[PDB]
Parts: structure tokens; C-alpha cells; sequence
């Protein structure tokens, strides 16, 4: 079988709408949004993320990544060749 | 339970130690976001030798100290000398000059990702006036940065 | 005075600022200068950094870490180590006749050619700044051996940071 | 009094631990890197694509955990250069690791080169005065 | 008790060993963010990936087995390989993070024979966390080994590459959504050793 | 005080995330929590896993959500 | 029939990961560990075991030992050429 | 006092179980359990067995893990 | 219960006996791990013939004191004499004196697995001045060993 091509939630993350149903994250330590639907995150963001590895990923044309991944309270990203770490409450 | 600031700095202490440089001598220059640090290299190297001397890393120390204050990442460092014997000499001269200065720059704890170090030789000069040796206002080194965020 | 970076490679006139400023007793000045310029007391102060003196029969051995007197993983000098470095010039001026043989040894982590360029690096360094000082150049010869023949036990953390020297030898 | 020279800081058992492990990994890897060198002679070197020039001697001091683009671009921008991209960019990112000190932009480009591997290639005209960064014809 | 003429609290423990192994795990936290770029360095695991993004498999090595079944039979073996993890596509390399990083929460929930009682728990908690990180770098030390291994063996011609097929598609869709370019990659058969011993291929190193 | 030695905060820059003194310098100071921070230390147990698990146990121990035990903050 | 190989579980002892399920023993007198899964125990150092027997065994590149075994509170090894003992606790 | 009439303890070199005092002289003390100890006399009963069933008995017999019966620790 | 150090040792009592051994005229030395004790041939034997005297018991129990606190597994004793009559005859006194004291200082307890004895004769001086007998700084017995662990 074909496996399927995408989730359709992510072109409504990359414009920045919630998709309808979730609830709100907190996000400390960089600039990210975070929205938590059906026991998965949602992430908008334009920095490079290292080591929770995520399940599905579109690019906007400016350049702003969206990421659809299990659900975990802490993130690594590279901002500009920095590691450093983001902070994710309310789950 | 955040950070409230960036660690180890002050806009009090960077206000101090630019009033401390720009009376010692050394000249610090903010337009916009860039920086820029001139350092004659008399106070630095010996003449016309790349051999520090012994009482200019306390100097040396300032400035790192005054480089801490900030986000950064990447430095440029150039390297300016006058004219002594040939072409080929003096550009040797201020790669070596811009290589040492940096060297202990990144001895010292200075958060950056890229330093480039470069010597010009004796190609941009600033003031016409050019009848001293080390000692003429146009043999300098120069530390330019951009404050990031 | 004294320039911090090895005084311009220089005889230092140590005695005269002593007894000169000891007066404001001369004798008493001069008592401490003939103390102090002993080879006992030049032994006594190596001891007190680390650099270890060894005699036996009439060979002489000097032990000299490049832990704390190189830089990291490089054949530069450190600097800041200058005292122990003049003491000992200050030792090895007290023999102009014999010739002076200089080794080094690292520990086993790393590759053999590297192993080996380091401590001949190292040597080669060290043999330069003893000739720099007024030592001739046919009475020196260096050599850098690797993981060889060591002192102490590679597998362990302080035996294997024991093996990591410069050896001094002289008749 | 007796005395025996290396009396540095006191240590931790964790980073005793640690020294432990890394050896074992470091002598691992020579192992195997003596037997693939056997193994796979090689024949050429990257000299050939991306040769030095003038202006490609000023030197460097560089920490880098990133991207490749954005850390090429900057070296270019250096080495006064103009920056071309060829090809598309894959989906998962690719990644280097550059920590160096002191040396120069053209042995810079050449690790950069070498750490990419299949995915990525550098290549340097000094005459039209181009570093071109190229993206591997796979996906 | 002796000779013949010789003849003619426990919670202390507990509250010591709670406060010992979180403050044991702080400081192993603190000296492993000290060495972070070194740890980096030798960890790397995206040096290790493969062509097209996938985790190596990880290999496991035995030498000079013996085995006493039962009495008047035994079995001896030379050397042995087990694959112990399988190959799979991946987004993201590991890191050392997931393998070696201790939790820490601060405890905020607390006399003549309670002090030594204390420290003894003290020692006992230290011991305890020294434990839980020794283990934690043989495993990470365990999964290095085995990525190493799986190269030195396709060096020396005993595991199979992993082959992949990829399929390309136009452009997909119906009129409400569509997409333009469109490939589906699979891995069809996956690294196996073999035992056909006459192709394999010695290293011999001058 | 954060812009001390200047002539006081202008306004929080949100796109920066910083503080504006009264003159033309950026302020060292954070104002949103949507700034570039060098976090390398945080609390919590069950960190590189899915996190705590919430259901409430007879005993004490704390299980991450892909089946993991945390022997931290799991109580002896 | 054929006897069986080896246990597989060694593989990991070698590596130092103790197996699923089991429980530790402290081991004093030496360097050595043991654990103990299914009423055996499991020895990993790189001394010879004389006295006690061992049922299983394997060996590393680097000369270190792993042996299956049953329990016993006392081993007797040999050292550089000298016997002394090393106490089994927590069976 | 373990390193006497030297410098102090330096710190426990755990490679090998020992002290390391401030000279460059290893110590005699043992400061890790898995230190080499020439250990000879070994307490405890149903040695060179499987150790002590921990079946409790109404009698005072003592059984080994092998079927033995230690006469020393059963009560007469 | 355990044991906290090796037993009928201490760090105090070797320092003590090396600054002893050292005062009398023993020679003892350490570098690394490695441990040297040289003893003049004078004050063991007599005027080259392998018969030990009586008083030299004691200094021999002395050096069995020291040697009981360290851990180790090979000792090697190496005797080196004078030019006397022949080659033949250096070797055989020296391989006698070797044996002499290697045998009571294995009648002594010092726990060590394997000692080795050998006599090289006049093979190896260590000091040109080869004027004197017995009395020559380069006529001695020299015992070596490691620490181990």
C-alpha cells in the first residue's frame, strides 16, 4: 500500500492558526509556538531542531518550518551554530 | 525561575568601560548596531615586530572583558601597518599581528562562533600624515563586530 | 630589573639589586646573595614547582612536566612557567663541559606517528630554549619517544598522567 | 622532603568514568579506520575541485553546530567571494560540526567538503571568483 | 559471646539517601555540561548515517564461547556475531543527551546516634547515583560499539548493505488538492550477515 | 535597573524580545518570554522521554510515557 | 539432539548492560559486577574464577570475561598469580 | 589520618581504589569497595554451598541451597 | 567491616624509613612507580668474598621492614663488583652475593611472587674514580621493583 503523503493540519500550522479542538503550550527560551491536538505537538518555528526527532515537517516560503511530533517538554535547536534548549509547559 | 537578563552583563558596565577605553586611548565606536574597537600598535607589539609585550595583556584583558558584554557571532580583526622595506614584509607583519592578537582573544572566554583574521598591510591609511614609523596614527588594529538581537 | 618574558634572554644581575637594596647591610646582603645563589637553595626551589632532580653516580636528571609547562596537544611553550624555566638555566649553568641529552614521553591515547611527532616536537622545543640561553649547539641532542618505556601504569589516571614528561640528562 | 612532579587539580569520578569510555571508543576507531584505509585505497584529493588563491589566505577561528549554508555563506563572505546554491535542498537538514582553530579558509572549505560526504559538494572558481555549494541528485 | 570467661534510626537512612542522590545527580549533571563539545565529539553519531538517512545496525561480538550443557556433553565456539538492532529510517541523529543526562528534582519534603545514621544514608545515595550513571555509559558505549561494528564487518564483506527502492510519481491529486512532485522511498531487504565464507575478504595492514 | 547609567526604559521591543533604554542601545534585559535564552540547564524528571506519566500509584514510582522508569524520582 | 550454543544474554554481560528483569548484587574485594536474573548469576571481570565452576562463558577482545553460573555468596580468584577471595552480597 | 606526614588527601583516584595525597605518592587507604584486597577469612555459613535457604524452619536446622545441612549454625 | 587500607602499612612509617635509609647512606629512590635501593658492598660483605657479616643482619632486617609495606609482584637483585683477578671470577662472587641476599631476604616475609637474582660483575660502572676495592662507590647491590596498583 501507498503510504500517506502528509498531514494536512501543518499548511494551518505554517499560517499560524490553531488547529480546532487543541489547547495552548507554553514555550520559553526562543521564539516558537506549540499546540497539543491528539496526544501530538504541533510546532511553529524557524530555528533547526536536533534531537527529539519529529513525524512529519513542511517549509513555508520564507522560510518558517512546521513540525508535527510526539509530545515531549523540552526541545534542543541550533539557532545560529548555538545548541541551545526550549522549554515546553501546560502538557 | 527564568533568566531575567543575559548572564554576566550591564548596561551600567558597558557605559564604564566604554568611558574607562575611550579615556585611556583606545577608541570604541558604535553606529547603528556595529562596533568597532582602533588600537594603536604601540600599545600593543614592539617596533615593528609581531612580539607582544609583557605589559599589554592587561590591556588585552579589558577588552575581552568589554567583549563579554555582548551577543555576537562572528569578529573581524585587520591588521594596519606602514611602510618599512617592501610590500611583501608588511603583509606578513599584520597577518602575524592579527594572529597573535586573535589567538589570545580565543584563549580568552570570548562567546563566539567565527573570528577571520586579517592583514591589509599599509593599502587603507586614515590620515595623510604619515612621517612616524609605529608611532603614526595609521598603523593600527582594528575589531569590528556586529550586537546580535 | 627582571622582563617577565625570559629577560630578553639576558644574564640576570640578581645579586647587585639585593645587596643595593639591603643597604638603606652589606654583609649581611652578601650573605644572603651567597645563600641564595647556592645550588642547593636553585635544587630546593625546582622542588618547590614541580620539576623533579634526580643524582646518582655522576649522571644528573631532570624531570619536567609537559602537563603544566606546554600548552594543550602542542609544541608551545607555556608562558606563565618562566621562574621554573630560568632555575633551570640557573641549575644547568653550574656544568659548562657536559653534554646534554633531552627526551620525551607521552601516554598511550592516540596513534604511534602522532605519539611519536608530538614528543619529538616537544624535544625538539625544549632543546631550542636550551640553546637559546647560551648553550652551544654540539653539546644537545633531542629525542622523542612515544608509549616506550614508561614510569608508571597506562590504565590507570594518575599513573598514565605520570607519564607524560621531559627528560634532562647529564654527566 | 619527597616529591613526584604531575600534582594537578583533583579529579571526578564521573569524568574518570568518561575518559574510560572514550579511549576504548578512540582505540575502536583506529581499528577500524587502519582497516578501511587497507581495505579502500584512495586515489584523489579534493585540491583539484576547490584549489586557494589570493585572498583565500586570511585566516580563521570557527565553532560551528549548524547548517551548512548559512556557515559557507559566511565564509565567502570572508573570502570576498560570490555564493551560488545548485540543486534542491533535501527535507531533513544537512548538518556539520566544525570546531577549529587558526587556519585557513581554503583548508576550512576542504573539511566542510570532507564532513559532507554523498550529500553535498564545494566547489571554488578563482577566476570568476564563485564558491558553489552543490546538493547531492538524490530523493 | 567469646570466651569463656566472657561468658562468667532507620529513618535517617531513608531521609538521608533522598537528599544524596539528587544532590549526586546535580553535580554529575554540572560536570557533564562542563564537557559538552568534547562529548560532541566523541559521540558522533551523524558521522555514522547512511545514504539515505538510515540508522546503522548494531552488531554484537563474542570470542572463545564454551558451554557446559549438561554432563558428558559440551559445546565450544570460536567466534560469535548476533545482530542485535535493525536498520530504520530516521530524521534526526541521536545524542548523548538521551543516553547520559541524570534527572534532578528539587526535594523540599524533609540526636545523639541520628547524625551518623544520616551520613550513612549520605554515602549510601552518592553510591546509588554513581551506579545509575555507570550504566548509563555502557549502554551508550554498547550502541558506539555496534554502529563501529556494523562498518568493520561490511569492510571486511560479512553483512549485506540495505537496498532501497524508490518510486516517482507526476504530479497527484484531485482538483481540490494536488501535489507536484511526489516519490515514495522503501527499503526492501534489509543488512543480514552470510554465511558463505568463501567471499569474505581479509585486511592485512603494513 | 536595567538601563542604569542611561536615561531610562523607552518600551518592551517585542520583536526582539528586549528592553529600549532612552537612548539608542538595546537593554541586556528580557521583556517577553519569547527570548533567545541559552538554556543548558532544566529541572524535571522524565526529561528525554514523553514526560511524567500522570497516573497516581500506590507505590512510589514515577513511569515515563513510552514505558520508561525513572530511578531519580522514584522513592526507595 | 545438539546441545545448545551459548546464552545470548553474555553478549550483553561483555558489554556491561546488565540483562532485562534482573537485580544487582554488590561484590566487594574487587573489580568486579554481578547481577542476577533467573536464580544465576552473572559475573563480569577479567579474573579467573577457580573454585566455584561456572556453567557458561565468554570472552572479549580486550581480555575481559563474562561467565553464567549459580549463586554462591563467595568466589575465589586469582589475581597475578595470588588466590584470595571476593564477597557475593544481596542474594 | 590516611596520608600522614605528607601533604593531605588529594581525591580518590577510582581506577584503581586508592587516595591520591597531595605529593605524587599513592596512598595506603582504600577509598571504592573494588579495590584489590588480599581477603582470606570470609564469615557466614553454608560457604563453598548455594548459601542459606531463607525457608524458616520450626526446628533449628540450618540448610543449604544444595540440599547440605550445616550442623555449625543448626541448634542442637 | 572491610578493610580501610592494606595491612601493616602506613604512609608516615615509609616516609620515615626512606628518610632513615637515606641518612645511614642507602640509597633510595622513586621515580614514577618504579623503586631503587642501592647498598654499598661494604657494608654487607667482606673484602670480596661472598660471606656476610653479623652485624649486617640488622640493616638486611631493615630492608625487609621497608619492603613489607608496599604490594608487588617481582623483585630483581642485580649485583656489580671491581676489577680484581678475572671476568670469570667478578661474575661468580657477584652471582654468590646476589644469591646470599636474595635467600634471606626471602627467608624474611616479604610477599612478593617472583625474585630474580643476577651479577653482572664490572660490566656497568656508574662513576669514572675506579681507584678503590670494596670501597668503590661502583662496587654495590642494587634491588629493584615496581608498585603495583
Amino acid at each position: 500500500g501507498i503510504p500517506p503523503s502528509a498531514n494536512d493540519l501543518l499548511l494551518h500550522v505554517l499560517e499560524g492558526v490553531p488547529p480546532p479542538g487543541s489547547r495552548r503550550l507554553v514555550v520559553s527560551g526562543g521564539d516558537a509556538r506549540a499546540w497539543l491536538s491528539n496526544e501530538k505537538m504541533y510546532v511553529r518555528t524557524n530555528l533547526t531542531i536536533l534531537s527529539p526527532g519529529w513525524l512529519a515537517s513542511m517549509t513555508s516560503a520564507d522560510g518558517t518550518h512546521a513540525y508535527e511530533m510526539q509530545k515531549s517538554p523540552v526541545l534542543l535547536v541550533s539557532w545560529h551554530g548555538k545548541v541551545m534548549q526550549l522549554k515546553v509547559e501546560g502538557l | 525561575k527564568l533568566p531575567c537578563r543575559v548572564d554576566g552583563a550591564c548596561d551600567a558596565t558597558i557605559i564604564k568601560m566604554m568611558t574607562d577605553l575611550n579615556k585611556k586611548g583606545i577608541k570604541v565606536a558604535s553606529v547603528g548596531q556595529n562596533y568597532l574597537i582602533s588600537i594603536p600598535a604601540s600599545a600593543l607589539f614592539a617596533d615593528q615586530s609581531p612580539r607582544l609585550n609583557w605589559a599589554s595583556y592587561s590591556l588585552l584583558n579589558e577588552i575581552a572583558a568589554f567583549l563579554k558584554q555582548f551577543r555576537k557571532i562572528a569578529i573581524t580583526v585587520t591588521s594596519y601597518s606602514s611602510k618599512y622595506v617592501s610590500v611583501k614584509r608588511e603583509r606578513a607583519l599584520t597577518l602575524a599581528r592579527s594572529r597573535v592578537v586573535s589567538e589570545y582573544l580565543w584563549s580568552q572566554g570570548v562567546d563566539s562562533r567565527i573570528i577571520f583574521t586579517q592583514g591589509l598591510g599599509s593599502d587603507k591609511p586614515i590620515t595623510s600624515y604619515t612621517l612616524g614609523g609605529d608611532r603614526s596614527p595609521n598603523a593600527r588594529v582594528e575589531i569590528t563586530f556586529r550586537r546580535a538581537v | 630589573c627582571f622582563h617577565p618574558p625570559y629577560n630578553n634572554f639576558q644574564p640576570d644581575r640578581r645579586a647587585v639589586k639585593r645587596v643595593g637594596v639591603d643597604t638603606g647591610g652589606g654583609t649581611v646582603g652578601l650573605v644572603a646573595s651567597i645563600y641564595r645563589d647556592s645550588k642547593r637553595k636553585i635544587i630546593r626551589d625546582l622542588q618547590k614547582q614541580d620539576i623533579q632532580y634526580v643524582e646518582y653516580g655522576d649522571t644528573r636528571t631532570l624531570i619536567i612536566p609537559t602537563d603544566k609547562y606546554f600548552m594543550f596537544s602542542s609544541p608551545r611553550l607555556n608562558e606563565i612557567c618562566y621562574p621554573g624555566l630560568n632555575n633551570v638555566i640557573r641549575l644547568l649553568n653550574f656544568y659548562p663541559q657536559s653534554t646534554i641529552y633531552v627526551a620525551g614521553f607521552t601516554d598511550n591515547v592516540g596513534s604511534r606517528s602522532h605519539k611519536r611527532k608530538l614528543s619529538q616536537a616537544q624535544a625538539e622545543t625544549m632543546m631550542t630554549f636550551l640553546w637559546a640561553n647560551g648553550i652551544a649547539a654540539k653539546r644537545l641532542k633531542a629525542e622523542g619517544y612515544g608509549d616506550k618505556n614508561a614510569i608508571s601504569d597506562n590504565a590507570i589516571i594518575h599513573g598514565s598522567a605520570q607519564n607524560r614528561r621531559i627528560e634532562i640528562q647529564w654527566f | 622532603k619527597f616529591k613526584k612532579p604531575p600534582i594537578n587539580n583533583p579529579s571526578d569520578d564521573a569524568t574518570i568514568k568518561l575518559a574510560e569510555a572514550a579511549v576504548s571508543v578512540s582505540d575502536s576507531m583506529l581499528e577500524m579506520a587502519k582497516v578501511e584505509k587497507v581495505i579502500t585505497p584512495p586515489s584523489k584529493d579534493n585540491t583539484l575541485t576547490i584549489p586557494n588563491a589570493y585572498n583565500l589566505q586570511a585566516r580563521a577561528s570557527v565553532d560551528w553546530s549548524g547548517p551548512i549554508e548559512e556557515l559557507t555563506a559566511r565564509i565567502a563572505k570572508a573570502a570576498h567571494f560570490r555564493f551560488r546554491v545548485l540543486g534542491k535542498s533535501p527535507s531533513v537538514p544537512v548538518l556539520i560540526s566544525i570546531s577549529t582553530k587558526d587556519e585557513s579558509l581554503a583548508e576550512i572549505l576542504r573539511d566542510i567538503d570532507y564532513q559532507a560526504g554523498k550529500k553535498a559538494s564545494i566547489h571554488v572558481y578563482p577566476n570568476s571568483q564563485v564558491v558553489e555549494l552543490r546538493y547531492a541528485k538524490i530523493y | 559471646t567469646g570466651s569463656l570467661a566472657g561468658l562468667q534510626k532507620e529513618t535517617a537512612l531513608s531521609v538521608g539517601a533522598q537528599a544524596g542522590l539528587a544532590w549526586r545527580a546535580k553535580i554529575i549533571d554540572e560536570q557533564l555540561n562542563k564537557q559538552a563539545r568534547n562529548l560532541d565529539a566523541i559521540y558522533d553519531f551523524n558521522s555514522l548515517v547512511l545514504e539515505h538517512n538510515i540508522l546503522p545496525p548494531v552488531l554484537l561480538e563474542g570470542r572463545n564461547t564454551l558451554n557446559l550443557a549438561d554432563a558428558q556433553s559440551i559445546r565450544i565456539s570460536d567466534r560469535t556475531y548476533k545482530v542485535a538492532k535493525q536498520a530504520h529510517f530516521i530524521t534526526t541523529p541521536p545524542t548523548w543527551r538521551q543516553y547520559l543526562w541524570m534527572d534532578y528534582v528539587k526535594p523540599e519534603a524533609p540526636k545523639e546516634i541520628w547524625c551518623i545514621y544520616t551520613e550513612r544514608g549520605w554515602k549510601n545515595g552518592i553510591d546509588q547515583a554513581n551506579t545509575i550513571l555507570e550504566e548509563n555509559i555502557a549502554r551508550i558505549k554498547e550502541d558506539f560499539g555496534g554502529m563501529i561494528l556494523y562498518r568493520k564487518l561490511l569492510a571486511m564483506n560479512m553483512v549485506s548493505p540495505p537496498y532501497v527502492s524508490h518510486t516517482d510519481l507526476g504530479v497527484t491529486g484531485d482538483g481540490s488538492e494536488i501535489h507536484i512532485d511526489d516519490r515514495v522511498l522503501r527499503i526492501t531487504a534489509l543488512p543480514e550477515l552470510n554465511v558463505n565464507s568463501a567471499e569474505w575478504r581479509a585486511a592485512v595492514a603494513k | 535597573g536595567c538601563c542604569s547609567k542611561m536615561g531610562g526604559i523607552n518600551y518592551c521591543d517585542s520583536s526582539a524580545g528586549r528592553l529600549v533604554c532612552n537612548n539608542g542601545f538595546y537593554s541586556t534585559c528580557y521583556c517577553t518570554r519569547h527570548a533567545v535564552m541559552d538554556l543548558q540547564f532544566l529541572m524535571g524528571c522524565c526529561l528525554w522521554h514523553g514526560g511524567v506519566y500522570p497516573q497516581l500509584n500506590s507505590s512510589g514510582l514515577v513511569v515515563c510515557n513510552d514505558g520508561y522508569v525513572s530511578e531519580e524520582c522514584s522513592l526507595q
